[PDB]
């Protein structure tokens, strides 16, 4: 599309999340993720394709669901306690319709299925904006009604989350479908907390979105979408493909890497609360993510795989465009365990 | 400020540099016919830039310094090989095809590359579009495999889905006998091993399927080996003819911002042409690609990027 | 069948090079002699003749932190004062009861 | 006297649709090499 | 060498695990991409969720 | 809450199954998308007339407008689904799987 | 390709660097009599 | 304690500022001034320990390791010079820093002063030694290696950090000295069982205990020699060290939870023994020995006695010395046949008699002949367990039996007989390969002479 067109609808995109973020009123946020929603569709299908065109409408229908039955929610809680604002819900049924919408708009399980589709459907850069910028309205929506949920149904979603995550990513050969079953993963880990600490919950995004980013701007340098198309890299380009392994290893949780931070913390902080059976699941269950992560590293930097003749011309060339902040992404996403205390900022 | 969203937001539009006179030419001819000689002259006569036909190392000309590289490191494969044994076990049969179609693409986004940013015309050789008729003629004398030839219409479909075909295609036609003649006087004692089936097999291809796809779409100028040397009237037919029939008219300014994005980045451009699916003839192993992947790199200039070599003479580097 | 019998284009597998044949006395090291030598030398060296030479005499000669002999001379002095005295040698309580405070039964 | 590498067999492991192939996902097939799948004027008669 | 060690040990901690998660994941991952079955699935959730929880 | 409350959720619940569960005809999805909103307007109304809130009379034109906006958008999707298999039909969205 | 070394790009970059830390070590002079100057110390 | 941690971090810019040529040459000799620093640790005082800072503190249990740490980098980089000769200078310098770093964790691990740290350097050493087995191995086995051997470790170890962090929950503090002097007594409770087996599992499973030890035949047999070295001379030791930190707070449960392990211990280091003498691979029968002298150090630390712990720590530094030896011995061999099969190369006495007799010490160090600090660790053991139980000695009896046998097979088999005719490319022993014995051996004979330096702070 026109250049000033696609700057306009990411714009547009972004004044939704910050028009959620900054508004007290449930009208303005649920009139935010309205707007996020109008204008994030033609994004996923920037290049034009039957894929596309399948994974915007799928995305389109779960999407609208979901925001019919915030404004649901909304109602209800307001013909209880004539109510605009956003603090605990004063009605137990328009608590449950608030939480289940918010978890069609994260993905999480049983809420999952369209994730993957959605996934694969777009291309790698779409993707990149739907796995990190989509889940910061409806978190903030969370974080600002966290006293009001039941924790009965928030963490047996965040563990099914977990549990779904870690058995889809094993069947996975698509990079896009790894990536999203790693985020639906993550979306669970994020929410067993929310009960406990948002704190907790904000430090987990924001280690979870810059690893995020570093996967996908190293898999766009390196343009594979496959297993398979990953694997030539190391003929190419093996710098990009050590500092892949470094980065799945950084994202299975493994000390000292970034992502032991967020594991580590969130067990700590329900530790704190006289939970010890769902972090001990929940860490042996993220076992299965770190084992698809590490069959990627075996069959991208670890191992080298047969090439083909033809490679030799792509040995002339160079990368004509570049990622900035690719660089910081990759070090704050394995090696900012030391600064773990400056959480205390309320990140 | 190399072309981007940014520079077409501000002023880079390619449809006020294009003047008619683009009209991009391709020219095909069965071997030894005199395409090349025509093609210069066409090129010379409407101020278009000529392509001298991709070889085994037309990408080495066009990154660091123009010389061609080692046949090890660039190509992998040999005509001389091919003609004189064909049906070799080591595949260079197909190797060959699928080099020379990969140079093909790279010298076309070249071409393409040009005449948008400039918006002067182009002339070529034969081109990615009509690059098959070897393929089948080496299928039909029995040299590669049919995995070979699917493999090559998949790629060749990935690749050429994105890109305009020509608006002019310069068919010379001379008679297989005719070649055969123009190969014997030669002199080469590879060419001379050419046999008459596969000439005729290529002769064939242009006229069964080449010729009829292509006058579909644009529009085709067949001529003999008489009416070929005679470039007034080829430039004659040229200028009169008017292109309305291919996606050239549709092409706007925002499909021009893409295919403009497209060409440059030789990597994108090149993306499709390494899939992973392995076969013998072109599929290598790790070892290998391993130590000439190392070979490749102890180049003169081949370590780091162009401007940041000290071998070659690049001073400065603490500051680029 | 024209299929080649070949899987793909691979090098064939390379055979051992003997370190010797090109340069006898050679140490095992390297294959360039200079390097081989000297590296021969530094692990001689560092190795035999510093640590394993001159930290075992540094071990050897560690003063007694650990205080075996004042142990010793400690124990004798009580031990002579105990029979000079009569005290009943070691004492079977190692702390004295009148401040250890029982609780009060009253079964 | 050399470090194994894998071969086209192993590579052929992780070349299909899914992992672990099942008697159900067996026809499933990989994408196409893009993510473009193929496609694969009326006619009026003004009578008197 | 044979019974406990290459067999039985090897059947208990990891083949059971990997043969467990092997069925898991294919039962979670064969969804044929149809949005009828997904949002049956979702309508039973969410009758669920109301009645149960509360 | 009286009945009238009653009835128009039971309204919205009834649309919401419907659009869960996809016999065909993805026209017939949107259908119910809209005749959920159209509950959720008079309800809104219903509930915003009742307690006098003058200043909320605002929202349910507001509610309306964005929602209609949204029709709009489902509707090209659905047209662009059709240009390339011929109909709507909800199994023709099967490329993409899990 | 064929460049020389941007000076421009250069100077900005060197004058960026030496503003922040000139103005770093500002900063820090100024909290450090702040927190003096509240606390009592000097 | 930071005066060993800078240098040995040090070594990262001067190997990877290093010419072509030189790498090994300065790696080698900077690691060994390390080591040289480390003997200054071991003068350790009766009292307390060497509280360095808040952070670091070194203890006569924690001075021998580190220095058999810091010891066995300059032998690792003397054995994987031979076999990394055509490699490329980037991914030589790329192996000796893997190597550095995992020296570099496993030497924080140690002054470690609390639970969480050392936990997390703990598996810290679990990535360094995965990418070395993982990338520079031989076999196509070696990926189902790593994966075992990372599954394996995390499955124990994920447990435990939960309960670390619910003990600082409970108590307050994971520092060492605290929880030392704040002990409190474990009642005898479902959830204090279940905390006792979260704490034990993961130092259990890194001894490793037999039934869980699948992962070390594999881990050990695909890894390269300077992998297997580290694998088996101290990343073993990790459990054990683990385990004599960590059961000061799980008294007096171990009183009877410690049932269970010492069987599977006890009949456990007679079965992997026996395994020993059905082995046709020279490096799985001597990952098996291992399994089999772990088991017992493991009986040692379930004991808890102070003969057991002296046993337990003497015999510990004895096995990493030895098993290194072993390890190197037979990859001189695998270097020249390229086959790990012990029943190939035959009657090498004839052909490297200097080989020969660094296998006899190699196996008599095995062997348990005294008076070799082997000897002492395991009579010290044995013992302890007499004490325990006047039964055990049967089974302990009969393992020394085994142990012997199977020495003296590794022995016979490829030392003794008859040359095999067609192998004709047995070149003499290099200079490299009888330093690296020497290395490996003299250290041993002479801790023999001043046992109290590895008989821990229980001595
Ligand atoms: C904390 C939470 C963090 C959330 C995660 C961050 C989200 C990052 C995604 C943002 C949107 C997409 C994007 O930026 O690509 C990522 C980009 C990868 O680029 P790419 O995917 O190759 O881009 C392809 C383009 O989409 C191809 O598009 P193009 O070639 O048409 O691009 C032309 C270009 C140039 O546009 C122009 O010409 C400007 C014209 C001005 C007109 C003004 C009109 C106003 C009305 O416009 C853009 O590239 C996008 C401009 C967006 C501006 C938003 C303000 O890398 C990053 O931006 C990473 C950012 C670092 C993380 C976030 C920041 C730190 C936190
Ligand atoms: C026993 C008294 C000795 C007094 C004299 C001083 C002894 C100094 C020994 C130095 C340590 C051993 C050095 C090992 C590397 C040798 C490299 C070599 O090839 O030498 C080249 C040289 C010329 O060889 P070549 O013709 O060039 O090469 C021919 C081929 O290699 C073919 O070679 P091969 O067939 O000739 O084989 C070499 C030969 C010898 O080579 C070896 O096997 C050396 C290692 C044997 C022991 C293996 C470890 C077992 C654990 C024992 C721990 C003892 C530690 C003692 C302190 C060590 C400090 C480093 O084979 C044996 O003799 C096997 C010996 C089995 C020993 C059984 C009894 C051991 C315990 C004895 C009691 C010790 C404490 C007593 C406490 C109360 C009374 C004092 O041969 C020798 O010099 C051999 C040295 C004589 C063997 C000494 C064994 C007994 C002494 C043990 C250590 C010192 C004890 C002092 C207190 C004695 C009372
Ligand atoms: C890799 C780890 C994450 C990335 C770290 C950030 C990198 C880029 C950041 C660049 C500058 C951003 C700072 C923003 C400038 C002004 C901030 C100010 O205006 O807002 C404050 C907010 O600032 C943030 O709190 C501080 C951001 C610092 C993030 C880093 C800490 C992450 C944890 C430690 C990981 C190690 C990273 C350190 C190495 C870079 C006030 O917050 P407040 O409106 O009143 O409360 C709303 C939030 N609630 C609801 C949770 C209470
Ligand atoms: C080849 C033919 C033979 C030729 C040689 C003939 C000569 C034979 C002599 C050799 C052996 C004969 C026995 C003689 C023994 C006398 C030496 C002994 O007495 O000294 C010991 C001293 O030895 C040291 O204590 C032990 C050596 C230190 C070993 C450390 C290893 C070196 C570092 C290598 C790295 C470490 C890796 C392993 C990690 C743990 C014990 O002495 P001790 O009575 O008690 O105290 C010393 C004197 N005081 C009282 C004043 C203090
Ligand atoms: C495969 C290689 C080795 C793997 C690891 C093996 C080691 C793990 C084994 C765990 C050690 C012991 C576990 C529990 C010990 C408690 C003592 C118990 O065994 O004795 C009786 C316990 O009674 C019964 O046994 C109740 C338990 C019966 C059901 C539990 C299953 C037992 C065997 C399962 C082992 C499975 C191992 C692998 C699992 C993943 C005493 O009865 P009672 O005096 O009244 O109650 C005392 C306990 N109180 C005081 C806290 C109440
Ligand atoms: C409840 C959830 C509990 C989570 C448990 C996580 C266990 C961690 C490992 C999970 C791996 C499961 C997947 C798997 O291994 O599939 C079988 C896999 C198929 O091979 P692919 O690479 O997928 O395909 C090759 C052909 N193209 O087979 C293997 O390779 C097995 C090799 C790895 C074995 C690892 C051993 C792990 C077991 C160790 C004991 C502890 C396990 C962890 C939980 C223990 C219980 C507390
Ligand atoms: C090598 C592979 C081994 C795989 C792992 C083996 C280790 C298993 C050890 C148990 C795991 C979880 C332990 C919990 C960590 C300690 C925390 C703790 O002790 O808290 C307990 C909590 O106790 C538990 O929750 C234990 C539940 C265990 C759930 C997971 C079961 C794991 C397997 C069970 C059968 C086998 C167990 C041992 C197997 C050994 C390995 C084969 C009590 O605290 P409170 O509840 O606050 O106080 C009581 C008043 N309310
Ligand atoms: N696609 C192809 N496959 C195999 N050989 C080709 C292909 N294209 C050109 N060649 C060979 O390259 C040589 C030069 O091409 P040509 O134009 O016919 O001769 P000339 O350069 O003398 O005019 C010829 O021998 C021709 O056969």
């Amino acid at each position: 599309m026109n250049p000033i067109i696609y700057t306009t609808l990411i714009m547009t995109v972004m004044s939704g999340t910050m028009l959620v973020m900054i508004s007290s009123h449930w009208l303005l946020i649920w009139i935010g993720f309205e707007m996020n929603l109008l204008a994030m569709i033609p994004v996923l299908m920037k290049n034009f394709n039957p894929r596309a065109t399948e994974a915007a409408t799928k995305y389109f229908l779960t999407q609208a669901t979901a925001s019919m039955m915030l404004m649901m929610a909304i109602i209800i809680n307001l013909l209880y306690s004539g109510q605009w604002t956003i603090t605990k819900m004063f009605n137990p049924v328009a608590m449950t319709m608030m939480t289940m919408a918010l978890a069609m708009k994260l993905g999480l399980s049983p809420f999952h299925f369209w994730v993957p589709e959605v996934t694969q459907g777009i291309s790698l850069q779409a993707g990149l904006l739907l796995l990190t910028w989509q889940k910061l309205a409806p978190l903030s929506v969370l974080c600002q009604i966290s006293q009001s949920i039941n924790p009965n149904l928030m963490l047996t979603m965040a563990m099914l989350s977990i549990l779904i995550g870690g058995w889809g990513g094993l069947n996975q050969t698509q990079l896009r479908k790894i990536m999203a079953y790693s985020s639906i993963a993550h979306m669970g880990w994020m929410t067993a907390v929310l009960p406990y600490n948002t704190t907790m919950t904000i430090l987990n995004l924001l280690i979870y979105i810059t690893m995020t980013l570093a996967m996908f701007m190293l898999l766009i340098h390196s343009s594979a979408t496959t297993t398979l198309s990953l694997s030539h890299t190391w003929n190419k380009m093996p710098v990009i493909t050590s500092l892949m392994m470094v980065t799945l290893l950084s994202m299975g949780g493994l000390p000292p890497l970034s992502g032991f931070m967020p594991k580590w913390m969130i067990i700590q902080e329900m530790t704190k609360n006289e939970s010890i059976i769902m972090p001990t699941l929940m860490a042996m269950t993220a076992l299965l993510n770190l084992y698809f992560y590490m069959r990627l590293a075996y069959s991208s930097s670890l191992t080298m795989f047969p090439s083909t003749n033809n490679m030799k011309m792509k040995w002339q060339f160079e990368h004509t465009k570049q990622m900035k902040l690719l660089p910081t992404m990759i070090v704050l996403s394995t090696l900012v365990l030391p600064m773990t205390p400056a959480l205390s900022s309320l990140n | 400020l190399q072309y981007g969203p940014l520079a077409f937001v501000l002023g880079e539009r390619t449809t006020r540099k294009l003047t008619e006179t683009s009209k991009v030419i391709t020219v095909d001819g069965n071997i030894c016919s005199g395409k090349g000689r025509l093609a210069r002259e066409i090129a010379e006569k409407l101020g278009l830039r000529h392509f001298p036909e991709a070889g085994i190392h037309y990408a080495d000309s066009t990154t660091g310094d123009g010389k061609p590289l080692d046949v090890q490191l660039s190509g992998n494969c040999s005509l001389e090989k091919f003609y004189d044994d064909p049906k070799s076990n080591d595949g260079n049969s197909y190797r060959l095809q699928s080099w020379l179609y990969a140079s093909r693409l790279l010298q076309y986004a070249d071409a393409l590359e040009h005449l948008l940013s400039t918006g002067q015309g182009v002339v070529l050789e034969r081109s990615i579009y009509s690059d098959f008729v070897f393929l089948e003629a080496m299928y039909r004398q029995g040299f590669i495999r049919k995995q070979c030839v699917e493999h090559y219409n998949e790629v060749k479909k990935v690749t050429a889905c994105e890109y305009l075909p020509p608006h002019v295609v310069v068919y010379v036609d001379v008679p297989v006998p005719e070649i055969q003649s123009r190969i014997q006087k030669k002199g080469n004692p590879h060419e001379m091993k050419i046999t008459a089936a596969y000439l005729q097999d290529i002769e064939n291809a242009y006229k069964k399927t080449f010729l009829p796809e292509m006058s579909e779409k644009c529009e085709v100028l067949q001529y003999s080996a008489r009416e070929a040397e005679d470039a007034e009237k080829v430039v004659e037919d040229i200028e009169y003819l008017k292109c309305d029939k291919g996606p050239w008219p549709d092409q706007d300014d925002r499909t021009f911002h893409r295919l403009r994005m497209l060409v440059q980045n030789k990597l994108e451009v090149l993306n499709y042409t390494t899939i992973p699916v392995y076969l013998p003839e072109i599929t290598i192993g790790a070892h290998q690609s391993d130590r000439v992947f190392q070979k490749f790199t102890e180049l003169p200039g081949r370590k780091y990027s162009p401007g940041y070599n000290e071998d070659v003479g690049d001073k400065w580097i603490w500051l680029k | 069948p024209p299929e080649p019998t070949i899987r793909l284009q691979e090098d064939p597998d390379p055979e051992d090079e003997n370190l010797y044949e090109k340069n006898p006395d050679s140490h095992g090291y390297d294959k360039d002699p200079i390097v081989d030598l000297w590296n021969m030398r530094v692990v001689f060296f560092f190795g035999f003749s510093i640590v394993l030479v001159l930290g075992s005499t540094f071990v050897a000669y560690l003063p007694d932190y650990r205080m075996q002999e004042w142990a010793r001379r400690e124990a004798e002095r009580l031990v002579k004062y105990r029979e000079a005295n009569g005290l009943p040698l070691m004492e079977s309580n190692c702390f004295d009861p009148n401040k250890i405070q029982l609780p009060e039964d009253e079964d | 006297a050399r470090q194994w590498q894998p071969d086209v067999e192993w590579a052929e492991q992780f070349g299909g649709a899914v992992m672990y192939p099942t008697k159900e996902t067996a026809h499933w097939k990989p994408p196409p090499w893009n993510d473009v799948d193929p496609p694969k004027n009326l006619t009026l008669n003004f009578g008197p | 060498s044979s019974l406990l060690d290459l067999i039985w040990l090897e059947t208990i901690l990891p083949k059971t695990t990997s043969f467990i998660q092997m069925k898991m994941s294919i039962m979670v991952s064969n969804q044929k991409g149809l949005i009828k079955l997904y949002f049956l699935s979702f309508l039973i959730t969410i009758m669920i969720s109301m009645t149960l929880f509360n | 809450m009286p009945l009238v409350y009653m009835n128009i959720i039971m309204a919205f619940a009834i649309a919401l199954a419907g659009l869960l569960m996809y016999r065909s005809h993805l026209m017939s999805s949107l259908l119910c998308l809209e005749g959920m909103m159209l509950s959720l307007f008079i309800m809104s109304t219903l509930i915003i007339l009742n307690t006098h809130f003058t200043l909320a009379n605002m929202m349910p034109i507001i509610l309306l407008v964005f929602a209609a906006c949204e029709a709009a958008l489902g509707l090209s999707l659905l047209v662009m689904v059709s240009n390339t298999y011929g109909t709507d039909y909800v199994q023709n969205l099967n490329l993409l799987q899990c | 390709p064929h460049g020389s070394p941007d000076w421009l790009k250069v100077g900005l970059t060197l004058g960026t660097s030496v503003f922040l830390w000139i103005y770093l070590i500002k900063q820090h002079k100024e909290d450090v009599l702040e927190y003096k100057r509240r606390n009592g110390l000097e | 304690m930071l005066k060993i941690i800078i240098p040995t971090t040090m070594l990262l810019p001067m190997t990877w500022m290093s010419k072509h040529n030189m790498i090994w040459i300065n790696a080698t000799v900077h690691s060994l001034l390390i080591s040289l620093i480390s003997l200054s640790l071991l003068n350790q005082l009766g009292e307390n320990s060497l509280n360095f800072s808040l952070t670091f503190f070194s203890d006569s249990l924690s001075a021998p390791l580190l220095v058999l740490t810091t010891w066995l980098l300059p032998l690792m980089l003397m054995a994987s010079q031979s076999h990394l000769s055509k490699e490329t200078t980037t991914r030589k310098k790329l192996y000796i820093t893997m190597l550095i770093l995992l020296q570099l964790f496993l030497i924080m691990t140690f002054t470690a002063t609390e639970l969480i740290l050392f936990y997390i350097l703990f598996e810290a050493t679990l990535v360094p030694t995965l990418i070395i087995i993982t990338r520079w191995g031989n076999q196509t086995e070696r990926l189902n290696a790593g994966l075992y051997f990372l599954f394996y470790t995390l499955a124990g170890s994920l447990p435990l950090l939960v309960a670390l962090v619910y003990i600082q929950n409970t108590t307050g503090s994971l520092n060492f000295l605290i929880i030392h002097y704040w002990s409190h007594p474990l009642s005898n409770s479902w959830s204090n069982i279940f905390m006792w087996l979260a704490c034990i599992m993961a130092f259990m499973v890194k001894m490793p205990l037999y039934g869980l030890h699948l992962w070390l035949p594999k881990a050990h047999v695909e890894a390269p020699i300077a992998g297997s070295m580290v694998l088996a001379a101290v990343l073993l030791k990790l459990g054990g060290y683990g385990m004599m930190r960590i059961t000061t707070i799980l008294n007096p449960l171990t009183n009877y939870m410690a049932y269970p392990f010492l069987m599977l211990s006890m009949w456990g280091m007679i079965m992997t023994s026996s395994i020993c003498l059905r082995q046709t691979d020279l490096k799985s029968l001597i990952a098996y020995s291992s399994v089999s002298h772990m088991a017992l150090v493991i009986v040692a630390i379930m004991i808890q006695t102070p003969w057991s712990f002296m046993g337990a720590t003497a015999l510990m530094i004895a096995h990493g010395l030895t098993s290194s030896m072993l390890f190197c011995l037979a990859n001189t061999n695998y270097e020249r046949v390229h086959s790990r099969t012990m029943i190939l190369a035959r009657g090498l006495q004839t052909l490297l008699p200097l080989m020969a007799t660094w296998w006899l010490v190699a196996s008599l160090t095995n062997l348990a002949l005294p008076p070799s600090i082997n000897l002492i660790g395991e009579l010290f053991i044995i013992t302890a367990s007499f004490s325990w139980s006047n039964i055990t000695i049967i089974l302990m009896g009969m393992n020394m039996m085994i142990t012997a046998l199977y020495s003296l097979y590794m022995l016979i088999t490829t030392q003794r007989g008859k040359y095999t005719h067609h192998i004709n490319n047995i070149k003499p022993s290099f200079t490299r390969e009888n330093a690296l014995m020497a290395l490996h051996i003299l250290p041993l004979l002479l801790l023999t002479l001043n046992p109290k330096m590895i008989l821990g702070p229980l001595y």
